RNA sequence: CUCCGAACGGUAAGAGCCUAGCAUGUAGA
RNA sequence: UGGUUUCUCUUCAGAUCGCAUAAAUCUUUCGCCUUUUACUAAAGAUUUCCGUGGAGAGGAACAACUCUG
């Protein structure tokens, strides 16, 4: 089931790579 | 989550496969009955008339 | 009086008259920046040389 | 006894003004510019002629098809008239230099009918191999294959209250194919017939429908059966109806039975007459469509005589 | 007097043997 | 009041938008014609391409030199 997010891909990427 | 980044593909090229033989939708339908009118005999005499 | 001068001269002002006669549109459009989408891709670069 | 019977609708009788005959063959589509001025109508000898639609003398005749044309839909939204023949090419016959200007294809047989929609730029070209074409106009190209019909699509309607497009197909089965999508969202429990009428009323009302055989109403937001038609049992094949509350029926008969879009009673009910070069029983009124003005009701018969029919008033029609 | 043409409508038809310039860039344990 | 430039994207262009001018398509015409495409040019209108014009949006270079008023 898909289901999409209105958040932003910049602090997205940085938070789950730290 | 897993973020949906179209590649940019090359604006020059020609295509990447043939034409494409593959069923794209299913060949049975929704078949939504009639529900029109009884059909019935005319009258005796209208295989005459 | 040229033999080649004469009909050189006929011709050239022909081709001037007949893509002025019926050669005179209003020219619309309404596309431009043909060369300029590739330069905006990710392959192609631009340079000098 | 019956419901709304001791109040109808008010329908004075019309009457032939001018029997205009200029065609060679059977006329088989009539249409009026939105102007009031010209008067479309193609004919069996692959001509479609214009004429004045007021004086009703001869204005152009333009030819280009290699058949019948058995359609003229005048754009009122762009200066193109439009046409529909039975050779397998829309001949879109723009008016502004009396030529063939875009000469689309894609159907693999004759096309029944052509309708222009109002605000979306294309035309519904309703054919009659297998289904109904949406031809893009001043695109010279298809938008999708609207196959929904087990049948020729004969009839055709493109309004723009009504969100898909009301295509009359001669199987008995009526259906709404959607713009975007293409499939039928509501198919019609009625018409045991082939249909092949349909008509419109935006003035108070939904848009109607039709039947050669026990045909009826309907309504545009996903279709409701209001009432069925009177007694005509004909060949229906012309459906018009007017915003002053009138319905006129062209059947295939040369009864052209005339009824309330409201009421449903028939008003007048009268038989046209034929040419004296035609046969006995060869009149039928193979399309119908009231004027801009809508004061002179135009009937184009199959005796090659388009027939116009003016107003009179009377008030001793009155109906029981 | 100085105005200059190109392709298709064309070489067949077959038997046994012989040698070549080419292409893909995988999941798996 | 306050900015010379440059590059991206959003409309309408009825101004020789082009002080010059290509190709294709559609509807009619001529010449050859022998199957066809490549053909010859007269009329009209439909695209594509070579380009352009005002007016809002985002970057770079002294935007500060102080431009008109």
């Amino acid at each position: 089931y898909a289901e999409p997010a209105h958040i932003n891909d910049f602090m997205f990427e940085q938070q789950r790579r730290t | 989550v897993i973020r949906m980044v179209e590649m940019q593909k090359d604006p020059m090229e020609p295509p990447r496969f043939k034409i494409n033989k593959k069923i794209p939708r299913g060949p049975p339908s929704p078949p939504a009955p009639v529900m029109h009118s009884p059909s019935r005999k005319m009258t005796v005499k209208e295989q005459q008339e | 009086q040229p033999v080649k001068v004469r009909v050189s001269y006929q011709k050239l002002l022909k081709y001037y008259v007949l893509n002025a006669l019926k050669h005179r549109p209003p020219k619309a459009q309404k596309k431009r920046y043909l060369f300029r989408s590739f330069k905006a891709t990710k392959f192609f670069q631009s340079t000098k040389l | 006894k019956a419901p709304t019977m001791p109040k109808p609708q008010w329908h004075p009788p019309w009457k032939l003004y001018r029997v205009i005959s200029g065609h060679l063959g059977w006329v088989r589509c009539i249409a009026v510019e939105p102007g009031n001025q010209w008067f479309v109508t193609g004919s069996a000898d692959r001509t479609i002629k214009i004429w004045d639609l007021a004086s009703g003398k001869l204005k152009l005749s333009l030819t280009g098809h290699i058949s019948t044309v058995r359609g003229v839909i005048v754009s009122t939204r762009s200066p193109y008239l439009f046409s529909c023949g039975e050779d397998k090419q829309v001949k879109c016959w723009d008016l502004e230099y009396n030529k063939v200007i875009r000469h689309y294809h894609g159907h693999l047989s004759a096309v029944y009918g052509l309708d222009l929609h109002p605000t979306i730029d294309v035309l519904v070209t309703c054919s009659r191999d297998s289904t109904a074409r949406i031809w893009d106009v001043r695109t010279k190209a298809s938008v999708h294959t609207l196959s929904g019909h087990t049948n020729a699509v004969a009839t055709v309607r493109c309004q723009a209250a009504e969100p898909q497009i009301i295509t009359g197909s001669h199987d008995t089965t009526i259906r709404l194919w959607d713009l975007v999508a293409g499939k039928t969202r509501v198919t019609l429990t009625n018409h045991k017939k082939s249909v092949r009428a349909v008509v419109l009323h935006p003035r108070h009302y939904t848009f109607a429908s039709g039947s050669p055989d026990n045909i009826k109403q309907w309504k545009f937001p996903d279709g409701s059966f209001i009432q069925n038609l009177s007694g005509h049992n004909a060949i229906i094949n012309t459906l018009t109806v007017n915003s002053d509350g009138v319905l006129v029926s062209g059947a295939d008969n040369g009864t052209m039975h005339l009824w309330d879009w409201r009421t449903g009673y028939n008003f007048q009910r009268v038989h046209a007459a034929v040419q004296p070069g035609s046969l006995d029983s060869e009149s039928g009124i193979f399309a119908c469509a009231f004027d801009q003005s809508e004061s002179r009701l135009l009937t184009a018969e199959a005796d090659k005589t388009i027939k116009v029919y003016r107003e009179d008033d009377t008030a001793t029609e009155e109906t029981h």
